This record gives C-alpha cells, sequence and structure tokens, in this order.
C-alpha cells in the first residue's frame, strides 16, 4: 500500500500552502508551536511530513491550510527588495575603461579581488585581508564606474545596495533590509556589496 | 534477494504509516489561560487575541493550568487539550545561541583593568554570591562597555561569551526593532523572561544607543513606539520585579546620546571606558596581531607603536594587514619593518577623516 499511502499524502499536500515559521520546537515525542503568515500560532502535536530534527526556531515552513500540518521547509525570506538589487545582467565596462584611475584600481582590485581568488597569498602569509574598501571621490571621478568595472570583470555575486534605498519607515525597517543584505550576500558564493551614495546612510 | 527487498519496503511501510498517522492530525491554538470559572469554564485568551470561556479535556490536573499558562485550544470547539511551558521566541531562542567564535582574553591587549571590572560584574557574582552576601551588597548589575570606535568593546563581549558558561543572550540594539505595535517592547520582555527562567544569564546589548536614545519631547510617532521601547527595557532592569542572577552589558560608542535613565547607576551601574590603546596597549596589540604575519626581520614594535599615537586596536590590525599587503604588492612572501612603517604611515594618513571620538557619558 505504498502506492495509495502515497496517493492520500499527495492529495493532502496539493498546493496551496500557507508558509508559516516553526517558532519552537518542543519535547513532549516531538512537537511544534508554528506561526502561520495570517498572523495565527498553532500547536501541532505532530511536526508532520517533514523530519524533526531538520527545523530550528524560526525557519519557513510550509503547511496545510486546514489541518495547520508542517508539509516542507521552505527557502530563507529575502526582501523583494533586497533580491531585486542583485546584478543579474552584468555591466560590461573593462578596466581599460577607466581613464586616469590606475593606483586606485590597484588598491581596489587588489583589496576586493585578490583575497576572493588568490586567498593562498593571504592565508600563507598570516593575513586578514582587507574588509572594507571606501571610494571617497567629489562629485567625478570615477567611483560608480570603477565599480561597475569591479562587478562586470569580477565574476562573482554582486549586490548593488546604495544609500537611500535603506532609509525606509516603518521603524525596523532599513535594518531588515541590511541585514537581508548581507544573509543574501552570505549564502551565495563570493560576493561584493557595493554601497552607493554612502553618506545618504551613514551620516 | 527478497529478503533484503523486503526488509527495506517494510521500512518505507514504517515511515509511511507514520506519515499517514501524522496527516491524520490537526493543529490547535495556543492561548493562554486567564481564570478558572467552574471547574469546567476557563476564560483563555488566543494569541492573536480574541477571548473565550471554554472546557477541558479531563486529565489535564487543572492545578496544572494556572492565570497565565500557555495552553493549547481545540481548533474547532476551543477547549483546552494541554498546557505548555513558557514560549521562547525564535528571535531570543537564536539570540542565545549566536556563536561567539571562540574569542579568548589572549586576543585582547590593552585592555586589562577593564577586563577585571567586567569579570568582577559578571562572573564572580555568580560564582560565589556569599562574599557579597558577607560584605553587605548586591552585587553590580549592568555595565556599560563605552569608548571610542574599534577600541575593543564587542571583541572584550565576545571573549566573556566564550570564556563564560552562564547562559548568554547575544543582541544588537537595532535588530530589536520592529515595525508592528508594541513589537519591540515585547520582545525586550521575552529577552528578560527568558534570562529569569534560566536564571544565572548575561544579556548583552551591541550598540545600545540604536534603542536607549534619549528621550525626545518633540519626536515622531517611531521616536515614540521608540521610547516605548527603551523604557520598557529600564522597567525591566531596574522596575518593580527585581533582577536576580541576570547581569547586563552595553556596548557603545555614542554614550553622550544615552537617556539619563539608562545611564543611571542603578541600571547600568558600571560604565566602564575602552579608551584609545595607550603606548603599551599599542605595543601589546600589534604583538597580537602580527604574531601570526611571517616576519622576516628585526622589528621596532616601539617605533612602530611611537607613530601609532592615537590609533585604535583595529586601527593596529589594519597595519598589520597594510603591511602584508605590501609584502604582496611586492610579490614578497613575509614582511619586513620598511614595510610596517610603510603601512603604519598610511594608516595614519587615513586617520585623517575621522572626527570627535572622545564621547563621554553625563
Ligand atoms: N577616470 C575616468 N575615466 C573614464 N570615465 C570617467 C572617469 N571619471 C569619470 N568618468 C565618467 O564619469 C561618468 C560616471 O561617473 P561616476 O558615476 O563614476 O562618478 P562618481 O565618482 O560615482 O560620482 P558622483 O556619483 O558623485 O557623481 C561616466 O561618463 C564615466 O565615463
Ligand atoms: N584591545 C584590542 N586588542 C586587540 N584587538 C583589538 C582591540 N580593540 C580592537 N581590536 C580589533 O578590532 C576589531 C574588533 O573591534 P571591536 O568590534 O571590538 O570594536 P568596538 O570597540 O566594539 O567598536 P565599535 O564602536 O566600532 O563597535 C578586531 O580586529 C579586533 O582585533
Ligand atoms: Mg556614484
Ligand atoms: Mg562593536
Amino acid at each position: 500500500k505504498i502506492k495509495e499511502n502515497s496517493e492520500k499524502i499527495k492529495v493532502n499536500k496539493t498546493l496551496p500552502y500557507l508558509v508559516s515559521n516553526v517558532i519552537e520546537l518542543l519535547d513532549v515525542g516531538k512537537c511544534a508551536v508554528i506561526k502561520t503568515s495570517t498572523r495565527q500560532t498553532y500547536f501541532l502535536p505532530v511536526i508532520g511530513l517533514v523530519d524533526a530534527e531538520k527545523l530550528k526556531p524560526g525557519d519557513l515552513v510550509g503547511v496545510n491550510k486546514d489541518s495547520y500540518l508542517i508539509l516542507e521547509t521552505l527557502p530563507t525570506e529575502y526582501d523583494s527588495r533586497v533580491k531585486a538589487m542583485e546584478v543579474d545582467e552584468r555591466p560590461t565596462e573593462q578596466y581599460s575603461d577607466i581613464g586616469g584611475l590606475d593606483k586606485q584600481i590597484q588598491e581596489l582590485v587588489e583589496a576586493i579581488v585578490l583575497p576572493m581568488n588568490h586567498k593562498e597569498k593571504f592565508e600563507n602569509l598570516g593575513i586578514q585581508p582587507p574588509k572594507g574598501v571606501l571610494m571617497y571621490g567629489p562629485p567625478g571621478t570615477g567611483k560608480t564606474l570603477l565599480a561597475r568595472a569591479c562587478a562586470a570583470q569580477t565574476k562573482a555575486t554582486f549586490l548593488k545596495l546604495a544609500g537611500p534605498q535603506l532609509v525606509q519607515m516603518f521603524i525596523g525597517d532599513g535594518a531588515k533590509l541590511v541585514r537581508d543584505a548581507f544573509a543574501l550576500a552570505k549564502e551565495k558564493a563570493p560576493s561584493i556589496i557595493f554601497i552607493d551614495e554612502l553618506d545618504a546612510i551613514g551620516t | 534477494e527478497l529478503r533484503e527487498q523486503l526488509k527495506e519496503l517494510t521500512k518505507q511501510y514504517e515511515k509511511s504509516e507514520n506519515d499517514l498517522k501524522a496527516l491524520q492530525s490537526v493543529g490547535q491554538i495556543v492561548g493562554e489561560v486567564l481564570k478558572q470559572l467552574t471547574e469546567e469554564k476557563f476564560i483563555v485568551k488566543a494569541t492573536n487575541g480574541p477571548r473565550y470561556v471554554v472546557g477541558c479535556r479531563r486529565q489535564l490536573d487543572k492545578s496544572k493550568l494556572k492565570p497565565g499558562t500557555r495552553v493549547a485550544l481545540d481548533m474547532t470547539t476551543l477547549t483546552i487539550m494541554r498546557y505548555l511551558p513558557r514560549e521562547v521566541d525564535p528571535l531570543v531562542y537564536n539570540m542565545s545561541h549566536e556563536d561567539p567564535g571562540n574569542v579568548s582574553y589572549s586576543e585582547i591587549g590593552g585592555l586589562s583593568e577593564q577586563i577585571r571590572e567586567l569579570r568582577e560584574v559578571i562572573e564572580l557574582p555568580l560564582t560565589n554570591p556569599e562574599l557579597f552576601q558577607r560584605v553587605g551588597i548586591i552585587p553590580p548589575k549592568g555595565c556599560l562597555l563605552y569608548g571610542p570606535p574599534g577600541t575593543g568593546k564587542t571583541l572584550l563581549a565576545r571573549a566573556v561569551a566564550s570564556q563564560l558558561d552562564c547562559n548568554f543572550l547575544k543582541v544588537v540594539s537595532s535588530s530589536i526593532v520592529d515595525k508592528y505595535i508594541g513589537e519591540s517592547a515585547r520582545l525586550i520582555r521575552e529577552m528578560f523572561n527568558y534570562a529569569r527562567d534560566h536564571q544565572p544569564c548575561i544579556i548583552f546589548m551591541d550598540e545600545i544607543d540604536a534603542i536607549g536614545g534619549r528621550r525626545f519631547s518633540e519626536g515622531t510617532s517611531a521616536d515614540r513606539e521608540i521610547q516605548r521601547t527603551l523604557m520598557e527595557l529600564l522597567n525591566q532592569m531596574d522596575g518593580f520585579d527585581t533582577l536576580h542572577r541576570v547581569k547586563m552589558i552595553m556596548a557603545t560608542n555614542r554614550p553622550d546620546t544615552l537617556d539619563p535613565a539608562l545611564l543611571r547607576p542603578g541600571r547600568l551601574d558600571r560604565k566602564i571606558h575602552i579608551d584609545l590603546p595607550n603606548e603599551q596597549a599599542r605595543l601589546d596589540i600589534l604583538k597580537i596581531h602580527a604574531g601570526p604575519i611571517t616576519k622576516h626581520g628585526e622589528i621596532d614594535y616601539e617605533a612602530i607603536v611611537k607613530l601609532s599615537d592615537g590609533f585604535n586596536g583595529a586601527d593596529l590590525r589594519n597595519v598589520c594587514t597594510e603591511a602584508g599587503m605590501f609584502a604582496i604588492r611586492a610579490d614578497h612572501d613575509f614582511v619586513v619593518q620598511e614595510d610596517f612603517m610603510k603601512a603604519v604611515r598610511k594608516v595614519a594618513d587615513s586617520k585623517k577623516l575621522e572626527s570627535k571620538l572622545d564621547y563621554k557619558p553625563v
């Protein structure tokens, strides 16, 4: 009766799910204390179709609408604003397109790219790679142009935040935006985060 | 082969039967009991907010569910099914479970007096709580690690978290703020409830001035909400209900902007200044951060320290990193004093873009 058991399970597991959280995982035999996006806290005596030891407080899960039984574990939440500010169609600006900036390029390229590709130099010299590169410049020069060139020539996960995107009403927002942006950059493979017009946020 | 075949099929049979048994179960609405009426009527409020009078299934030991206890009401008849332990928010859970790396006290330099003051406040009262009883005092409860940026406040907090045993709650004060009404104050209440439940506890709030800023007499609605959060925090520390075996640490580099009620001696008892490294502190930090760098010369750490006047610990770490950068740029698999001198002068030039750093409380 594997066939019929799977048939019943699929009938119960048909879409659409309601996405909830696993806020607490109690032991009584393991039970859940999920909170669902309708802002409703439901205690599940039986966790459901997902392994109990794979759920941790706060992770996103799929749940049956009526039985409110966990059916799936879903990826992490990234504001569609923090996903929309990732570079997918890479810019196209070779460093040759940069003008009187050679030392500045060299410095950036070093601090950013080298720890990514040639980390072995850092490891063998016993050094911690430089962390943040701040490009000051008068209203002109090639700050954003060099950022574009880096994003084009880097072949990594580039995340262009810009300054005034992170300033929101609804206290908690903005901080959530920054947290989500850095979490997305962390989960992705080696990644750069470009803060355009930093003084909008860093006053 | 049929033996193993049917054995695996029977294992999958057990799994599928368990899955179906789970599938035949529905969730239950978690609420909290408010009072018992007639041995079969209980006023219970669902977390969603509505309040009802509900029944109780028989084997619940009515004495176990008293006013304030979490219960699982049935989703249809709302009758109580089981009493539950106090909820722990996922936020407070991850707060407790954040990894403070494995920082040791050997990784902190000039901070020796400050380290022992922090340990005086944190460790000894929670390990030998009768010496202070004999002397006739209640040991201090709150610490304010205040100092210029990059002087080692968060590093010291990480070292304490790694090297002490009692429960520890990591939190950046700006990661408590939520846009919902009363949510931030509720989260702070849950923080202190978790701390009281796990009695020997420490609560570290990094960059407290995110929440504990001065209270505005002409602020916006957002400012008023954050001030409600701050006042909930103040009441939790030194309100009506006394705090036992729960210590507070709060790190900041703009202490002048903190609320006087927050800086009050009753709440943040000991304000310790993580000042910029002096000569010996700079020497210690430079040794700490250049120990792993493969130096192949004679290193006048004294000269580096002399040129590092006004630096911070992060500045000295960057001095080491810049010496290494010069090494790679020169295509050398080691570092020398010329590289260190160039790095320290480069960092000194970079320091010209700073502003006032000597900010003090009061
Ligand atoms: N050194 C340079 N070489 C080539 N083009 C340059 C250079 N400096 C500026 N530009 C030109 O400037 C324009 C874009 O400037 P960019 O966005 O880099 O400025 P910025 O430094 O970010 O300044 P801001 O945002 O304050 O105006 C492009 O036309 C780019 O070609
Ligand atoms: N006293 C110190 N000894 C060793 N390293 C230090 C010291 N102070 C700072 N650092 C270095 O600074 C970096 C961490 O600084 P930390 O986060 O502790 O600063 P902070 O004083 O909390 O500043 P902020 O106000 O910017 O949050 C690490 O490189 C750490 O090595
Ligand atoms: Mg620009
Ligand atoms: Mg810090």
